[PDB]
């Protein structure tokens, strides 16, 4: 977002098709286009006064989240502004009427607005290839507590 | 004989069978008040000591312990509280 | 240092100022927490002796 | 049956560790009990004993070389002789032992 | 001082019984630190089967265990100037619904607030000298369920009179029957 | 990282010699060069100067042991029968 | 039961039905926490000192008598351990275990014992991992976990 | 370990009443077969069982007609769908007319013919006939 020193890379990260304008200074002098996901789900404030361009956000990228909502668990924290959920689920097998346990690890990129870490469930809804093993986006991170905020090391 | 009041067995069969396996598992274990001539303290005293006892007023040993209840020392006097 | 994963002296600078960035923020979220400890708690639960016998107790119902 | 009351000493009672600040803890006559390792060289043990009976204070010989007290003063390293300058809710002080 | 003891200003009706304790003042031993302290919050009244009334006095338990020290002795003195009533001690308990699957989320319900628990503690406060040795329940064959309740036969004095009415207001309070036998 | 399977401190004799030549040698050279602790000092600095000579680095001692450990179980044995033989004329 | 072994054996207290102290017990709640106090401070394990309590004095228990256990109260006191006593006492066992096995290595019947110590240590240990009394991603190194025990 | 107090009741049910046992103990009492005798209450196939509760889930003791025949669990609790209820009573039941096999649901715990009167479905808990 505003942090992390995003204006640090190759090229110009910034969102396409805004104005700038060095003329006029006005209240904020700084324009960000974000828009809501809807269906219900929140604008984030660290992307209210994002900096992070993350052109396939969502909120501020030029993606639409039009399809299944999903849900899991981060199993991979190595990665940077991408995330891999461990999915696990149940599977109905016919001849012996049991259940089964199986589970995929989808992939998908985070918005540098929110915040992953192992052990918090995590909401993720699909939209175009974002890459072509992520196709999904991680629109609502419900982890008000992810398993693990009360666990963690104290002091 | 497949007819019988396991609600309310006589006294007989409690002290008969085992503490786990009554209707509720009732401590059959107490604890002793018991007295020395040499102390002006009252000392409250588990059947089974499980430790060595001395009263805090007069240092004094009063039933070692034993797998089961204390062998209490030979100038003690107990009674049941 | 001694062991691989330090190529050269500015990867170095890069681990220790990574290493110096978060390390400033544990014990900054160690003294945010302890700042918890000590001020809507510490006083907050003194609340109980010195208006819990104030209000709605002894002073209304005395007459 | 020695072990079990050091910890008692380690975190109540005041302690010094090590040779030197034993023989200025003996010499500034505030030390009343000594532990003395067996691996500890005898020379080095000998006049202990030595400036022990000068301050007329206890003087323990641990049952084991300093591999032994270093674990049972609870540190993991190693420690040749081991005063006690003070002791808490331990008794060693009192006791014979 | 009758809304003091009455710890709230309602209600008029039931003053006569928060009256009677405040003109026993010729107790100086008994007087202080043990009877003004008490404020219970609310008083009920219930008809007894045998056609007298039981008096239900709700105590909020912030020190019951100090009104149990003396309640052998207040509950003596209460029923001679209060008489053809019996006199009754509860500790009022908060109880909160159990949260549905459709409910959304609130604070923990720890366990004193659970409906089992606060009539467990119904019966300690219906029955304070004698502890309870154990409990039976009975389910009938009918739909209909009792809840047997045993007792220690010591200090059954105070309660041997009053047992017909602890059924009463348990049923009246709970829509639950219970009944109490004592072995021995 | 994990340098070698099973011939250890031996892989420096090249291929040749055979295996079990090199199997007997490796379990003594192990003990040959393993550091010992000092019965004396305490620290796990005693190394072998010679054939049955073991230098303690530090306090500068030297225990004649043997030619491959500090002291051998064939003389362990010693110094235990030693000690009952001493014991039972004193007392 | 028995997690390593083939026993049966079911001798175990059975505690009253009474939640309530006998009538004969005359000490407050706050004239039985300073026993607490001043035999925790001497360093006797939680169960150790309920034995005194229940032997030199009328203390059945903390449960029946205060409103909070012995370890629960310990925690306001001031005296918590530093690890729970059935990792300490189940490792320093274990170290006992294994200060036998490196000068009597021959003692194949207390090195097959020994697993049985680790192993119990770890399962117990993975239970306090995951309701996290003791620090998440912690280890039994088996070698300097005596500076855990002492 | 008990990996079904469900199980163990009707195991020892069965167990006392081919032994013809006027009377049955079942432990460790929980709710489940307390709601499960009441099924069988309400169908005169069991009778007066005192519940007694000890401070350690207690225990129950029943006082059993000698009335039924067979009642057992089907454990683990397999799921059913409202079309194959009767396809699971077949396999089950003596008799349609007689014998019920009950079905734990979110409504609550009832026999299959009011489970299929009210008109849900759930797992199955277990056959009394």
């Amino acid at each position: 977002s505003t942090e992390l020193t995003v204006q640090s890379e190759r090229a110009f990260q910034k969102q396409p098709h805004i104005f700038n304008n060095p003329k006029v200074k006005t209240s904020k002098r700084t324009k960000r286009w974000y828009k809501n996901a809807g269906l219900g789900f929140k604008t984030p404030k660290t992307a209210i006064e994002g900096s992070y361009i993350d052109k396939k956000c969502p909120f501020t990228g030029l993606v639409s989240i039009r399809g299944k909502i999903l849900t899991g668990t981060v199993v991979s924290t190595k990665m940077h502004r991408t995330i891999v959920i461990r999915r696990a689920y149940l599977h109905y097998i016919p001849k012996y009427n049991r259940y089964e346990k199986r589970h995929k690890n989808v992939p998908v990129h985070v918005s540098p607005a929110f915040r992953v870490q192992v052990g918090d469930i995590v909401t993720v809804g699909q939209c175009r290839p974002i890459s072509k093993t992520v196709r999904f986006n991680v629109v609502k991170v419900s982890a008000a507590a992810g398993k693990a905020n009360k666990q963690f090391a104290k002091f | 004989v497949l007819v019988q009041d396991l609600l309310h067995p006589t006294a007989a069969s409690e002290a008969r069978k085992h503490k786990l396996k009554t209707l509720v598992q009732g401590p059959r274990s107490y604890f002793l008040d018991v007295k020395c001539p040499g102390c002006l303290n009252i000392t409250t005293v588990f059947s089974h000591a499980q430790t060595a006892v001395t009263c805090e007023s007069c240092s004094t040993i009063l039933c070692t312990p034993t797998g089961g209840k204390a062998k209490l020392s030979e100038g003690t006097s107990f009674r049941r509280k | 240092s001694k062991g691989n994963a330090f190529k050269h002296k500015r990867a170095l600078v890069e681990h220790i100022i990574q290493a110096k960035a978060d390390a400033q923020r544990e014990k900054a979220l160690n003294e945010e927490a302890e700042a918890r400890r000590l001020k809507n708690r510490a006083a907050r639960d003194r609340r109980a002796q010195r208006v819990a016998e104030k209000r709605d107790a002894l002073l209304k119902e005395d007459a | 049956s020695i072990n079990q009351k050091l910890a008692l000493v380690i975190k109540s009672g005041k302690y010094t560790l090590g040779y030197k600040s034993t023989v200025k803890s003996l010499r500034q006559g505030k030390s009343k009990l000594i532990i003395i390792a067996a691996n500890t060289p005898v020379l080095r043990k000998s006049e202990l004993e030595y400036y022990a009976m000068l301050s007329k204070t206890k003087v323990y010989y641990f049952q084991g070389g300093n591999n032994e007290l270093g674990t049972a003063v609870g540190k993991l390293f190693r420690v040749g002789v081991v005063s006690i300058l003070e002791a808490g809710d331990s008794d060693i002080l009192t006791t014979l032992a | 001082p009758q809304a003091k003891i009455l710890s709230q200003a309602p209600t008029e009706l039931e003053l006569q019984v928060a009256q009677a304790f405040v003109e026993l003042e010729n107790s100086s031993p008994e007087l202080k630190a043990e009877l003004r302290p008490l404020q219970f919050k609310s008083i009920r009244e219930i008809d007894v089967a045998g056609g007298k009334k039981a008096l239900a006095i709700f105590v909020p338990v912030p020190s019951l265990a100090g009104f149990h020290k003396v309640q052998t002795k207040l509950t003596r003195e209460l029923e001679k100037k209060f008489q053809d009533r019996h006199v009754i001690f509860l500790a009022e308990r908060r109880i909160l619904p159990k949260p549905s699957r459709t409910s959304r989320q609130v604070q923990k319900r720890p366990r004193s607030r659970t409906l089992t628990a606060v009539h467990d503690k119904i019966l300690e406060d219906l029955v304070f000298p004698t502890e309870i040795v154990g409990k039976r329940v009975r389910y009938l064959v009918g739909g209909n369920k009792i809840q047997k309740v045993l007792l220690d036969s010591k200090d059954v004095q105070q309660i041997d009179y009053k047992l017909e009415s602890f059924q009463a207001v348990y049923n009246k309070l709970t829509g639950k029957q219970i009944v109490f036998e004592i072995p021995s | 990282a994990k340098r070698t399977k099973k011939v250890g401190i031996t892989g420096k004799y090249g291929v040749r010699y055979g295996s079990s030549l090199r199997r007997q040698v490796k379990k003594l050279e192990i003990q040959q060069h393993a550091r010992y602790d000092c019965s004396f000092c305490g620290k796990k600095t005693v190394k072998r100067g010679a054939a049955g000579i073991w230098t303690c680095s530090c306090c500068k001692k030297t225990v004649a042991g043997g030619a491959y450990t500090v002291s051998t179980a064939a003389a362990a044995t010693v110094r235990s029968t030693i000690r009952r033989l001493r014991e039972m004329v004193e007392a | 039961g028995r997690m390593h072994s083939a026993g049966k054996g079911i001798s175990s207290s059975a505690i009253p039905y009474s939640r309530n102290a006998p009538a004969w017990f005359k000490l407050s709640s706050e004239s039985v926490i300073e026993q607490i106090v001043k035999y925790a401070r001497k360093g006797l394990t939680p169960s150790q000192i309920g034995v005194l309590l229940r032997d030199a004095h009328g203390v059945t228990q903390a449960r029946v008598i205060t409103g909070n256990k012995i370890m629960r109260i310990l925690k306001s006191n001031g005296l918590a351990p530093e690890i729970p006593e059935d990792l300490y006492y189940l490792i320093k066992k274990a170290v006992s275990v294994r200060k036998h096995l490196e000068r009597n290595r021959k003692d194949k019947d207390a090195k097959f014992r020994l697993i049985l110590i680790e192993s119990r240590i770890h399962r117990l240990a993975r239970y306090y991992r995951t309701v996290a009394v003791l620090p998440p991603n912690w280890k039994y190194e088996s070698a300097t976990a005596s500076a855990l025990v002492n | 370990t008990r990996s079904s107090v469900l199980a163990d009741a009707l195991n020892a049910i069965n167990n006392a009443e081919k032994t013809g046992k006027r009377q049955v103990l079942i432990r460790p009492s929980s709710k489940v077969i307390i709601k499960f005798l009441q099924v069988m209450q309400k169908h005169g196939y069991i009778g007066e069982f005192e519940y007694i509760d000890d401070h350690r889930s207690g225990k129950i003791v029943v006082q059993l007609n000698g009335r039924l025949n067979k009642c057992g669990v089907i454990s683990p609790r397999f799921n059913v769908k409202i079309g194959d209820i009767e396809k699971w009573t077949a396999n089950l039941l003596p008799a349609r007319q007689f014998g019920y096999v009950i079905l734990t649901t979110s409504a609550g715990i009832m026999d299959h013919e009011e489970a299929r009167r009210k008109h849900v479905s759930g797992k199955i808990l277990g056959f009394v006939y």
